[PDB]
């Protein structure tokens, strides 16, 4: 969500799709979880590196 | 080819695409052939596979 501060003076509320999980932010979705979510890819899948 | 009749159905080529390389899975698919028959079953009985 953001602020749309373009018609008259007032503004309103617009909202744009994420599209994916790495756009959620670091507060909700940290950086030790996105490592630990590949790693759970890499279990299902089971490819070779 | 119709996959319904062959010795080879689908889920043979579905545990090759999803293997390591290591040699464990070599006698994966040797123990694999093992044929499913009433006096196949006498075999690995005897020997406790």
């Amino acid at each position: 969500f953001f602020v749309h501060p373009c018609p008259g003076a007032r503004g309103s509320y617009r909202a744009t799709h994420r599209t994916m999980v790495g756009n959620i932010p670091q507060p909700l979705a940290p950086r030790e979880f996105q490592e630990s979510r590949g790693a759970q890819f890499d279990a299902v899948t089971n490819m070779t590196h | 080819m119709a996959e319904y009749e062959e010795w080879h159905k689908s889920p043979v080529a579905a545990y090759a695409a999803s293997c390591q390389a290591t040699p464990g899975a070599i006698s994966a698919m040797v123990s694999m052939h093992q044929k499913l028959s009433a006096p196949s079953f006498i075999c690995q009985a005897k020997h406790r596979m």
